[PDB]
């Protein structure tokens, strides 16, 4: 038998939410930026020997439509909170996403993974240590990724599945 | 002086769909109206002719105007890459309103949208500068080609444009 997981990818504009998702789903990367409105994907994978059906909601990096975004958070089971390692504002934005998710789901324990993307680039402004410390303060995993090279992509999504599984089986 | 009128001849995969004309509110939003007017005539050497309505979401709007990157990310004004929000005098009161797309405050370029419904939550964030004069039925017909994420099922282009 299989298990299904509702994953939601959030983060500021341009950090790589869609590139990460497309690498996971389709195993390719393109440097062309196509700004997201909303897209949803389904993929079957094996994680820890178990068959998993991943439902991925790829959200836009806008903050205006709170009614819709709150519904994304109510329905979603786990959140990939993405920032880009060469975009300090995107890292500063992370705490807003965590606060919104906790508020909407009325919980201090929501499955989530902090993702620092674009680690292939030579223009880093956010130290790995700073992101590690933030994730520790939240009690959540931190994973550095590159959608371009595929580094960490499977690890980020699979770790999120593991966080949902642990939360549901507590 | 009288508010200028401009037209777009809309095509679907190259076949004529119809003409949409706009009144540009130069009397209230002169700098923003002038940008759209000049981009419609092509008189600066660049502009809307040939470009695409790349994002059409039924129930909301038809958005176009990227003649530089041709992928929904680009565009430029006659004043430079970007210009400031001129005023927020006019509101998104219903179908046919013509308003500037942007990427945040003071980032107007060439991208624009035509409302197909009242979009009042955009008030104070996007500069309204015109309205459809003739051809709202053409705008309504363009909606058939949109979708919930804005991707279009055929190529919707400004095959010709200019000033009346
Ligand atoms: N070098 C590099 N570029 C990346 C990486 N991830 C994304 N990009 C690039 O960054 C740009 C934005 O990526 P995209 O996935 O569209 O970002 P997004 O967070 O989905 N944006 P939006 O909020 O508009 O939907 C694109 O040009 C893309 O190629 C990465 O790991 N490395
Ligand atoms: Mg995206």
């Amino acid at each position: 038998s299989m298990t299904e997981y509702k994953l939601v990818v959030v983060g500021a504009c341009g950090v790589g939410k869609s590139a990460l998702t497309i690498q996971l789903i389709q195993n390719h990367f393109v440097d062309e930026y196509d700004p997201t409105i909303e897209d949803s994907y389904r993929k079957q994978v094996v994680i820890d020997g178990e068959t998993c059906l991943l439902d991925i909601l790829d959200t836009a990096g806008q903050e205006e439509y709170s009614a819709m975004r709150d519904q994304y958070m109510r329905t979603g089971e786990g959140f990939l909170c993405v920032f880009a390692i060469n975009n300090t504002k995107s890292f500063e934005d992370i705490h807003h996403y965590r606060e919104q998710i906790k508020r909407v789901k009325d919980s201090e324990d929501v499955p989530m993974v902090l993702v620092g993307n674009k680690c292939d680039l030579p223009s880093r402004t956010v130290d790995t240590k700073q992101a590690q410390d933030l994730a520790r303060s939240y009690g959540i995993p931190f994973i550095e990724t590159s959608a371009k090279t595929r580094q960490g992509v499977d690890d980020a999504f699979y770790t999120l599945v593991r966080e949902i599984r642990k939360h549901k089986e507590k | 002086m009288v508010n200028p009128t401009v037209f777009f001849d809309i095509a679907v995969d190259g076949e004529p769909l119809g003409r949409v004309s706009f009144e540009l509110f130069a009397d209230k939003v002169p700098k923003t109206a002038e940008n759209f007017r000049a981009l419609s005539t092509g008189e600066k050497g660049f502009g809307y002719k040939g470009s695409c309505f790349h994002r059409i979401i039924p129930g909301f709007m038809c958005q176009g105007g990227d003649f530089t990157r041709h992928n929904g990310t680009g565009g430029k004004s006659i004043y430079g890459e970007k210009f400031e929000d001129e005023n927020f005098i006019l509101k998104h009161t219903g179908p046919g309103i013509l308003s500037m797309a942007n990427a945040g405050p003071n980032t107007n370029g060439s991208q624009f949208f035509i409302c197909t419904a009242k979009t009042e939550w955009l008030d104070g964030k996007h500069v309204v500068f015109g309205k459809v004069k003739e051809g709202m039925n053409i705008v309504e017909a363009m909606e058939r080609f949109g979708s919930r994420n804005g991707k279009t099922s055929k190529k919707i282009t400004i095959a010709d444009c200019g000033q009346l």
